[PDB]
Parts: C-alpha cells; structure tokens; sequence
C-alpha cells in the first residue's frame, strides 16, 4: 500500500516513535504496512498493532458517544428543530468508525488469523476480531445487528475454547479475553447473568492459580484480576 | 464503562 | 473546497459540535469551510477558528518535541547508530506542522486580515499570524529561519500597536497578545530582558485599569494577568 | 514551557 515502500523493520521503529509520540494514528498506519509485508508479527508486533487501533477506535468510540447523545437529546419532547446537522456529524464519524473496525478485520482476515498456529498467538487475534466486531455492534441498528453481535460473539469463543485448553488460568491474554467477553456479554448480549458468572470464574479460577507464578508473573495477572473485580462490583 | 483490555 | 457545498451555518454548527467531541482536525476542517464562504468572522466565530487550529497544531507541537528530544539522543557521543528513521519521522511530523501553520496563514492572508477594520478583529487575526509564524520558528534550522523570525515580529508589533492605541489596558485580546508577543521574545528572538519587561509593564497597566471592570470582565483579566505572573516567576 | 494563549 501506501508503506509498500519502507522496509519492514523501518515500519516497526516508526510504529514504536509514534507510540512515544502520541500519533496513534500514524502508529496504525506503519501497523497496516508492516501486517502488509505478509510475515508472521512477534509478540511485541502483535502488541503494537493492537494499542495503536486500540487508540484510534478508543477516540473515535469516545467522540460517537457524545455525538449519540446529543442527538438523543434533539429528539426528545420540547426540543427545538436543528436540522439535519447532528445526525450528518454522527453519521459521518459512525463511517469512520466502522472503517477502522473493517480495516482491522481485514487484517486479521487476510491473514494474520489463517497463519496463527500457537495458542497465544491465535487467542490474541481471535480476541481483537471479537472486540473489533463488538466495537461494529456498539453502533449497529439495522438488518445486521444480529449478524455482527453473532460474529463477536463466535470470535470470543474460539479464543476462550483454545484458551481454557492451552493456557493456565492465570495467564493475561486469557484473563483480558474473558473480561473483554464479559463486558460483551453484558452491554451486547443482554447478558448480564453470563457477564457476572464469566467474571466471578475467571477471577475465582486465577487466585487459585497465583501460587505457581514469579514476582512479575504475579504482578501482571493481578492487574488483570483487579479489573475483573472492578466490572464485579459495578454490576453488583 | 466497564473495564476492557 | 472539500466543504464547498456545505452551507456557512452548518459548517458553523459543526466545528461547534466537533469541539464538543474533541474532534479538533474536524473543527478545523469545518472553520476553513466556513472562511472559505468569505464573508467576515463574527467573535464568536473566531474563536472556533482559533481553538480548533490551536489544538491542531498543539498536539503536533508536543510530537515534534517528542521527536527532536529522541534525535538529539540519537546523535550523541556513544549513541549506537540506529539509521535514517527518527530524522524521517521527525521530518513527516514537521512537514505536516508547516502544512498547517501555512494553512492557517493563507486564511489569515486570504482575506481576513484585509477586511478586518474593527480593531478588535483585527488584533484577533494578527496575533493569530504572530503565533503561526512562532510555530514555523520554532522548527526552522535553514536559510529563512531570519525571516520567519521576522515575520512573527513584524505581526505581533502591528498587533501591539492597534491594541495600545484603540483597547483598555485590561482588554484580554491585549493582554493575550503581550504574553504571546512576551513568549516571543524570550523562546525566540533570543531577548529575555524584552520579554520580562514587557510581561511586567503589561501586567501593572492592567492592575490599574481592573477598577473599572465589573466581576464577569475582571474575572477574566485577572486569569490571564496570572498567566502573566506565572512566567515572570519561571523567568526570574 | 510558558503560558500562551
Ligand atoms: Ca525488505
Ligand atoms: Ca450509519
Ligand atoms: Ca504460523
Ligand atoms: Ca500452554
Ligand atoms: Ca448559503
Ligand atoms: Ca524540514
Ligand atoms: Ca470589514
Ligand atoms: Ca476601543
Ligand atoms: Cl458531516
Ligand atoms: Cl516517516
């Protein structure tokens, strides 16, 4: 594409400048060109192609939100005619939206998921296509909602079946998946008994499971844990 | 919101 | 331009919600728009104008520091040789800095300097070329590194000279532009004693004109007086 | 860095 011309560990060091940089943008599009090159990602890749999207749907989520609510509040009784201009802005920021969360899937789609054979590898792009399809969903309202919340909804549990088999319990791609599903299956699904069984397992089962791990092992799924806990207590 | 990773 | 077919209150409508989203780059793309229509700015108007470029370029600022910070090491004694990328990076993040201040300008010169008699707009727009002309200083190395330096001068004293002439002393647009002008003088032309006098002088006409104010108008004095007073106090 | 406006 556009980075058919930089060399691909030119691409990395960029992505990690732009990190240091805040360009999260710029972050995802060195990300795009180096997936692009057709080579497998290492782990550290893996992780800079996910917090640069991470960054940009985070801020266009966060700007369709306040967008949403505007419009909501246009549409309520009393409230004064204003034209087309706010359903235009949400609509025209939606699009974008929707076309980081395709530009994503298409990687992962071609091919980074076909060519995933480690189990924390696959986990890890199975769990971006659940996150990327319930990012999809969170602004869907027509004749494909039930086809992309069941599109997330199948990604997830690819990634918890592989998980549960090839993972201890502690380890964090496993935790942040089952917290991400759970999240999904509360504010998606309608589920929020499954949200809370899911969370309560998860954490139940890691504590179990801390006395194998070093120092810094302890301090990464903890982390997590706390964060399963904080979902727990908001729902509860 | 609830917490995502 | 790109919003040519947009109308003028539109454009207006939804640099005003884009600001709400922190969509800045939106905000300023709807401004443009909206100048581009070419009739005059209201107050209000400008300020969209002001605060959607400021933040553009604000971010971009504090990535090119980032970024020259992460050369500077890079070309130090003991510094292993890591290739051409942090100077290409650094390069694309200035690149797009110039576009933007050189966007702004063209605005400023096409055409609302010219058609702004009231000297409350017209101080507005030449502060605003002092300080375009202050970002492209602040990254300029070459052969019109001199004359950058001097068009921001030149634009911020035509500033000061309209604003003692025709504005109260506690009029914020007057004393924005002195701690700009102030800033110029000490980050820029290399003349902290200018800056310090003149940052002080500023501050004490104030100080004597707040009498005459009523609680809304001296609220907003006395912040920006404190802007003042808090870089004499990094200055001395 | 010192304030601007
Ligand atoms: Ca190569
Ligand atoms: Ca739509
Ligand atoms: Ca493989
Ligand atoms: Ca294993
Ligand atoms: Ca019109
Ligand atoms: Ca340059
Ligand atoms: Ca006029
Ligand atoms: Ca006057
Ligand atoms: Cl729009
Ligand atoms: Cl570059």
């Amino acid at each position: 594409g556009a980075m058919g011309s930089m060399e691909r560990a030119s691409l990395i060091q960029k992505a990690k400048l732009a990190e240091q940089a805040e360009r999260y943008e710029d972050m995802a599009a060195f990300m795009k060109g180096a997936v692009e090159k057709g080579e497998e990602l290492s782990c550290e890749e893996r992780n800079l192609l996910s917090v640069a999207y991470k960054n940009v749907v985070g801020g266009q989520r966060a700007a369709w939100r306040v967008l949403s609510s505007i419009e909501q509040k246009s549409n309520e009784e009393g409230s004064e005619e204003k034209g087309p201009e706010v359903r235009e802005y949400r609509e025209k920021v939606e699009t974008e939206l929707q076309g980081v969360c395709d530009t994503v899937l298409g990687l992962l789609d071609s091919h980074l998921i076909k060519e995933a054979g480690d189990a924390e590898s696959r986990v890890f792009y199975l769990k971006m296509k659940g996150d990327y399809y319930r990012y999809l969903a969170e602004v869907a309202t027509g004749d494909d909602k039930k086809r992309i919340i069941d599109s997330a909804r199948s990604a997830y549990q690819e990634a918890m079946d592989i998980s549960k088999k090839e993972m201890p319990p502690t380890n964090p791609i496993r935790l942040g998946l089952a917290l991400n599903f759970s999240v999904f299956h509360y504010e998606i699904a309608n589920s929020p008994e499954e949200a809370i069984s899911l969370a309560k397992t998860t954490f139940d089962e890691a504590m179990a499971d801390l006395h194998t791990l070093s120092e810094d092992s302890y301090k990464d799924s903890t982390l997590i844990m706390q964060l399963l806990r904080d979902n727990l207590t908001l729902w509860t | 919101f609830p917490a995502t990773v």
